[PDB]
């Protein structure tokens, strides 16, 4: 018996499974400036 | 009288603690990177000083610009000068730093990291020599012990 | 009330000097300064989590030099040895379903 | 049983102390001659008082005094 | 009265705090083939007051953060921790004469984490704390070898009174029967205080530690002198614990020079262990964790309390 | 009876109507839970030595390892809701209402 | 006022009970119920049970509490009026009990309490060459046999349990 | 459904933390063991209906030793008029009650 | 060369010296010249309380011996 609040709502999926509705980027430099110091890198982490 | 004889002797104080307590930060650009490692290595060796090696880039004291400054790295070294904590010193490390040195007509180089940054000293060379590097260490604690910051304070 | 007392201290000076190091480099007047969710990772938790349950598997096995005074000895070597044994199988099953990985 | 033995100390011989240690540790004291002494001394450990008995006239294995002749000894805990 | 005894605790741990920076720096100096300080101070005896004054007048540092109050509470909290670490300590005699020393060390130990994971909120930085959170679940990975050896080891004492371990160890020192302990033992104590070979966040291997990082941080100083403690009381801890000394009742300062003799020597031993190796990978100390000195440890946790049952040589309670 | 059990009954329910009452997160629900947990231990152990009932000391060992196994039980919870949400706020947990 | 200390502890203890049961952050709510279990382990202290309040610290706030930080760091992101109002009736509420069962030495809320300090209530007997709660807590091996092995099975389980629901698969 | 396996097997399970009259380590007495053992066995066998009115005694002794809220109500009444009497100036403490006697043993 | 580290290690080992040396001086100038009462035990306490009311001083390291029985 759909009323004027419960109006909203849709049935559920089928097999009750929803859609689930990304990985780190880091910008790198070397740690102590005096071996290398003047590298640049761009990361893509995955954790 | 008494108050300048004590802010005198507190200058004294925090000027000897300042300059036998530098932390250095390097710029590894170019060939002085490794004549500041050999600065630190067992021969000259800064570390006997107080001078440490490889000292955290967040807590330094003195930067020391030991390579070629080309333009691309302008705005990284500005950077890292604006993130560190004063009193902040500039070693100006050999001829590319001071003043563009090989690469002084480059249209890539800038001409001398002193466009940059202000600058304490400039060490001379190409490279200068771990012994000629410490001499402008010496030279720049010379410079930290003839502070008179409380003393401009007290007269201020 | 000694204890309490040195505590006190000890909360005090820590205190004092952190006070200290907060206000002490205010005094030089330096410049004014103008010039100008974390990616969740399963194995960290998991890590976290491994340390909770033998953590209190550890939790269980602390009055041991307390139970070695026991009478009911065989009793106490065989729980003793049954709860590290079971310390050692949570270990392994988490070893072999390739819980230990990238952390190992 | 033998060439598995000596691969598994070669590849992973702290897992082959691990359970060599635990299944001595195991196996041990059941075949130890020592592990009745500690039963026994952990028993002739006297952490409470030995609480008097009221002689109603027959019991011979109850001494009158600590220093009299029956009752427990402890000549094997001194000699060992 | 018993506050003078309080202050000639807690003030020469600061000051022996301040005098390993110079050890140290020293040792690690003579060990790579060049010189410490010696130029600051005679033979660089002025190199830590000169330090210290220079790191508590030096700016704070660039940004600001995003707990006030935890970036306040987590070196309070350390430098609480890293002091109270030291009063159940028999050397001969304890400050506070606790029957659960052990466990008071072993439970304010484990509180030890929290400024850790409290420096890492202050930090506006997301990397940081990744970094703190790596380096917590680090310290809380040793933790379950430190009470497991540490249990193993108080199956032969006989209670978790540490000054009835200094009675446990009259005819032979405790590494002789438990070395192994004794070893995972000081490589687990090398793994709390975030020393080399396990240095993570002082090194590489590390998101955040990267030239040119945000994250504001407190004063320096102040985590480093707690670290300090704690690496001071961890080898002193150690030394009670499996190189336990010779105690004259009438005659204290032997065990005191004895303990001390011991703890320098253990102490020079850290600064040795981190002048010697590089550092592990992240996984590869979580793998020499619980793929290799938890099985180890279980095994002789195992052992330990089934031997003096088959030794007949179970230790008394009091 | 004794002053301090008002106390530690008190905030057995001061930790009951914080977990009765959500604001917005489920970890400050597991907060609330173990705060619970908290006063159940502090209350039972106030009874026990009290009491001088000997074998009793470890029951709240037990109660402690019990309900921080299931305090673990519930961080896997709340991580497994984060990782479907991105949060672990009780209002995306309403699916369920249809 | 000393001998008055487990009292002054548990009016602590409900104060910050008071503190993160109002909620400002799950941060702050994890501060609030280390702080408190911190004055609760003194109040368990305050008694005898030395072994019982060095597992508060070393089991709960050295591994549950922990892991519950390590958890709201990985859940909430860095950077009210109904959070500092519960927080004040609270603590007005809490306040209101202790001036009545202060100036009156008897309180019904649900059950009668006294007024006084609860060192009345101990025993005045010596237990001799042990604690009898070290003994208990020792006994859980030689008597405890039903209760280890449902102890231990728990734990084993709730490791299997985690590592099968945490999978996702 | 409470199917007793543990008096079915003959195996004792958790009969033993049940009470505080039970077998102690190191034979400890409880604070209430006396009480609590006349209260046992004032109450066994006779079930729960005859055991509320029966044994209602033995229950309230028990009761009291546990909670001491009679005792400590007396304490509050015997401290309450003594510093009444202290308050209208007709009462002076002993010299046993105030630490100037040197104590017993 | 390698003895320039000993003032070093001279000043840190004096630092340790300082705190337990202390503690072992200041409990046997509290106590009567002896060592402090280590009471873990409530029997120990029990006769260290003993003591404090037999002292008649209010104090537990004030020993009484056969000169106080008649
Ligand atoms: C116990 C562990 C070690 C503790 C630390 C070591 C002990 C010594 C600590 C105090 C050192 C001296 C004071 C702090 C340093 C001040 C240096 C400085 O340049 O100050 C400039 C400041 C301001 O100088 P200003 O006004 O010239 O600032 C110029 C800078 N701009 C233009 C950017 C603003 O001096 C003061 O504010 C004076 C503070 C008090 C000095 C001492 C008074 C007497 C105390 C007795
Ligand atoms: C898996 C279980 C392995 C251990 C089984 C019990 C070992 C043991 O010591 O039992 C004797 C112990 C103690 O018996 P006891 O022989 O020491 O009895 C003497 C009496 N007291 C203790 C008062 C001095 O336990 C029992 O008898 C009852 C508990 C265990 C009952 C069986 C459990 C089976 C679980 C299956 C799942
Ligand atoms: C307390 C005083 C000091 C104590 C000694 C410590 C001082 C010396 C320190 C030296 C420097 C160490 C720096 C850090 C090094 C970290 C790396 C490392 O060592 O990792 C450990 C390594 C790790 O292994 P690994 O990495 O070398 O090997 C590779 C492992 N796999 C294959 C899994 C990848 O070894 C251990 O874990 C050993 C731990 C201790 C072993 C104790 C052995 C006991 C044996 C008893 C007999 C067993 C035989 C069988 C049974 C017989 C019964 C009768
Ligand atoms: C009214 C009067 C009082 C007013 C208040 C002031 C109180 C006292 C303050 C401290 C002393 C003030 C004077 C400081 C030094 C002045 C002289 C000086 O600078 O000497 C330099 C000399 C080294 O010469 P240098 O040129 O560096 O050598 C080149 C290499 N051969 O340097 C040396 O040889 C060594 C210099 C050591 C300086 C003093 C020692 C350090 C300070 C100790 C007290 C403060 C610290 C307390 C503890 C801190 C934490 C551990
Ligand atoms: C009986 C007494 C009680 C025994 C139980 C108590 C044990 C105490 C120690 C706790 C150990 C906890 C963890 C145990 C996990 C064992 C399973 C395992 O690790 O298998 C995987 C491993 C290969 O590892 P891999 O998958 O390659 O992973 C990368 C690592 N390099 O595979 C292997 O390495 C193979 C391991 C199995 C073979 C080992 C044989 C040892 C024999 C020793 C001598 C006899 C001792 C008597 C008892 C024997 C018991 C088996
Ligand atoms: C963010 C908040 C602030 C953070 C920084 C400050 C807090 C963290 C660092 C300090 C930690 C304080 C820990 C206090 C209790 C330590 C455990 C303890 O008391 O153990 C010693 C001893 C037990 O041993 P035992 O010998 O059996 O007892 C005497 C019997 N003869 O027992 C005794 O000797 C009992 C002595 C009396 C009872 C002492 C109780 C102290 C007061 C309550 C706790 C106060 C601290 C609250 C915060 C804790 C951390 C969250
Ligand atoms: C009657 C039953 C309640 C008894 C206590 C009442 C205290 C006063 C508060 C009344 C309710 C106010 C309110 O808005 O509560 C809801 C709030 C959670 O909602 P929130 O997201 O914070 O705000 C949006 C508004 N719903 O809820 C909360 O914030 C609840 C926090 C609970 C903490 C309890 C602390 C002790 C309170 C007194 C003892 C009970
Ligand atoms: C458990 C033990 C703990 C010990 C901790 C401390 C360890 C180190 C102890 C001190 C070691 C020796 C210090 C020598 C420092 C250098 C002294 C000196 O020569 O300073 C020269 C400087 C300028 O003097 P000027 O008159 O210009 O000289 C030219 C003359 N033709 O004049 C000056 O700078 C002014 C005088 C400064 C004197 C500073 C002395 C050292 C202060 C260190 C602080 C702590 C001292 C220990 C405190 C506890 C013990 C008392
Ligand atoms: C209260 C006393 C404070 C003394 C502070 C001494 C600091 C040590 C200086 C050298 C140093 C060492 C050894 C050091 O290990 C380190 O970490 C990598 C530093 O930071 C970059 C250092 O600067
Ligand atoms: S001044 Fe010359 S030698 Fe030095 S870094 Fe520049 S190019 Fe190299």
């Amino acid at each position: 018996y759909p009323t004027k609040e419960t109006a909203h709502w849709k049935p559920p999926p089928w097999n009750d499974v929803d859609p689930p509705k990304s990985n780190l980027t880091l910008n790198f430099g070397p740690q102590h400036p005096a071996a290398h110091g003047v590298l640049r890198l761009v990361m893509e982490l995955s954790g | 009288s008494r108050g300048e004889y004590v802010v005198a002797k507190l200058d004294d104080l925090i000027n000897w603690a300042r300059r036998s307590s530098l932390w250095p930060m390097t710029f590894g650009l170019a060939c002085c990177a490794v004549e500041m490692m050999h600065m630190a290595a067992p021969r000259y060796d800064m570390d006997r000083f107080g001078v440490v090696f490889r000292a955290s880039p967040r807590q330094s004291d003195v930067m020391i610009v030991a390579g070629t400054l080309t333009n691309k790295m302008a705005p990284a070294l500005r950077k890292v000068y604006d993130q560190m904590p004063e009193p902040r010193y500039v070693v100006s490390m050999g001829s590319c730093a001071n003043g563009g040195g090989y690469y002084h007509y480059s249209y890539s180089v800038v001409r001398g990291c002193d466009r940059i940054v202000p600058v304490d000293i400039y060490v001379p060379g190409c490279p200068p020599t771990a012994e000629a590097l410490l001499y402008g260490i010496l030279q720049l604690q010379k410079k930290i012990k003839r502070e008179k910051r409380l003393r401009i304070w007290y007269r201020r | 009330m000694n204890l309490m007392i040195t505590l006190l201290t000890n909360f005090t000076l820590a205190t004092l000097l952190v006070t200290i190091a907060f206000w002490l480099p205010q005094l030089n007047v330096y410049s004014e300064k103008t010039s100008p969710r974390l990616p969740f990772s399963m194995k960290f938790f998991l890590v976290a989590i491994t340390f909770l349950l033998f953590d209190l598997e550890i939790a269980l096995l602390l009055p041991l030099p307390w139970a070695s005074q026991t009478t009911n000895l065989n009793t106490m070597l065989t729980m003793a040895l049954l709860l590290i044994f079971l310390l050692a199988v949570s270990l392994a099953y988490e070893w072999t379903q390739k819980g230990l990985e990238w952390t190992e | 049983v033998a060439a598995f033995l000596k691969n598994v100390w070669a590849k992973e011989p702290v897992l082959v102390a691990s359970f060599a240690i635990a299944g001595l540790a195991v196996i041990l004291p059941t075949l130890s001659p020592y592990t009745k002494y500690s039963l026994m001394i952990n028993r002739a450990t006297p952490y409470n008082y030995p609480v008097p008995l009221r002689d109603d006239g027959n019991m011979p294995d109850v001494p009158s005094h600590p220093q009299d002749p029956q009752g427990p000894s402890l000549e094997w805990l001194k000699r060992l | 009265m018993f506050m003078i005894n309080v202050l000639t605790l807690i003030i020469p741990i600061l000051l022996a705090v301040a005098f390993l920076t110079l050890v140290e720096r020293k040792v690690l100096g003579y060990m790579q083939f060049r010189k410490g300080p010696n130029v600051v101070g005679p033979y660089g005896l002025l190199q830590p007051i000169a330090d210290a004054i220079k790191l508590f007048i030096k700016e704070p540092l660039r940004p600001a953060t995003s707990s006030i109050s935890m970036f306040i509470l987590a070196p309070i909290l350390a430098l609480t921790l890293a002091l109270t670490m030291w009063i159940p300590l028999p050397m001969p005699y304890p400050l506070i004469n606790m029957n659960l020393g052990v466990l008071f060390m072993l439970a304010m130990s484990s509180l030890a984490v929290y400024s850790i994971l409290w420096s890492g909120w202050a930090s506006n930085s997301k990397y940081a704390l990744i970094g703190a959170l790596r380096a917590v679940a680090q310290t809380i990975s040793y933790e379950v070898t430190l009470a497991i050896i540490l249990l193993s080891v108080l199956l032969m004492n006989g209670s978790f009174t540490l000054s009835t371990l200094i009675i446990t160890q009259e005819q032979v020192w405790l590494i002789f029967p438990a070395w192994p302990l004794a070893m995972m033992w000081f490589i687990s104590t090398l793994a709390e205080t975030n020393r080399a070979p396990f240095d993570l966040t002082e090194g590489e291997s590390e998101l955040v530690s990267g030239f040119n990082v945000e994250y504001a941080a407190g004063p320096f100083a102040l985590f480093f002198m707690a670290e300090y403690a704690n690496i001071i009381m961890m080898n002193i801890f150690t030394t009670t614990l499996f190189l336990g000394a010779f105690h004259n009742p009438y005659m204290p300062e032997l065990y005191t020079i004895n303990f001390t003799i011991k703890s320098l020597l253990l102490s020079i031993t850290f600064l040795w262990i981190r002048a010697s190796y590089p550092r592990f990978r992240y996984d590869q100390l979580m793998h020499l964790l619980w793929k290799n000195f938890l099985p180890l440890t279980l095994a002789l946790c195992m052992w330990h309390v089934s031997l003096p049952i088959l030794l007949s040589s179970i230790p008394p309670q009091t | 009876m004794s002053l301090v059990y008002m106390n530690i009954m008190m905030a057995f329910t001061v930790s009951l109507t914080g977990l009765l009452m959500y604001r917005s997160h489920l970890m400050s629900s597991l907060l609330c839970l173990e705060g619970m947990m908290l006063s159940l231990f502090i209350l039972a152990t106030l009874m026990i030595l009290n009491s001088h009932f000997t074998l009793a000391s470890m029951m709240p060992i037990i109660l402690l390892v019990f309900a921080a196994c299931e305090a673990a039980l519930g961080l896997s919870l709340l991580v497994m809701v984060s990782n479907t949400y991105g949060t672990d706020y009780v209002q995306n947990l309403n699916l369920l209402q249809c | 006022m000393m001998t008055y200390i487990v009292f002054i502890l548990s009016i602590i203890f409900v104060m910050g009970f008071v503190g993160f049961s109002s909620k400002p952050s799950p941060i702050y709510g994890g501060l609030g119920l280390i702080v408190s279990g911190g004055v609760g382990c003194g109040i368990v202290l305050n008694f005898g049970g030395s072994f019982l309040g060095l597992m508060v610290f070393l089991i709960y706030l050295g591994g549950m509490m922990v892991v519950f930080g390590y958890t709201t760091a990985m859940a909430t992101e860095q950077y009210n009026k109904v959070v500092l109002g519960t927080f004040i009736t609270g603590l007005l509420m809490e306040f209101l009990m202790v001036y009545y069962v202060l100036k009156d030495k008897e309180v019904e809320i649900v059950f009668k309490f006294n007024g006084m300090g609860d060192w009345v209530i101990y025993d005045t007997g010596d237990s001799g060459f042990f604690s009898e709660e070290a003994m208990g807590i020792a006994a859980l091996y030689s008597y405890g046999t039903w209760l280890v092995i449902v102890t231990g099975w728990s734990l084993l389980i709730g490791v299997v349990v985690i590592m099968e629901i945490t999978r996702g698969n | 459904p409470f199917f007793d396996v543990q008096k079915k097997l003959g195996v004792d399970l958790d009969h033993w933390m049940t009470i505080q009259s039970a077998e102690q380590p190191h034979r400890i007495p409880a604070r209430c063991h006396a009480f609590e053992k006349e209260w046992i066995e004032c109450a066994h066998g006779i079930g729960s209906i005859r055991a509320e009115k029966e044994c209602k005694i033995e229950f309230e002794d028990f009761r009291e030793c546990l909670l001491r809220q009679k005792t400590m109500k007396r304490l509050n009444a015997i401290k309450r008029q003594r510093d009444k009497l202290i308050k209208e100036g007709k009462y002076t403490p002993p010299p046993h009650h105030s630490g100037q006697e040197d104590l017993r043993p | 060369m390698w003895f320039e580290v000993l003032p070093g290690i001279a000043v840190m080992g004096v630092c340790l010296f300082i705190p337990g040396m202390a503690t072992a001086r200041i409990h046997r100038f509290s106590n009567g010249g002896r060592e402090k009462r280590v009471a873990h035990y409530s029997y120990q306490w029990y006769l260290m309380e003993r003591d404090r009311r037999v002292s008649g001083v209010n104090r537990y390291y004030v020993s009484k011996g056969l000169e106080n029985i008649d």
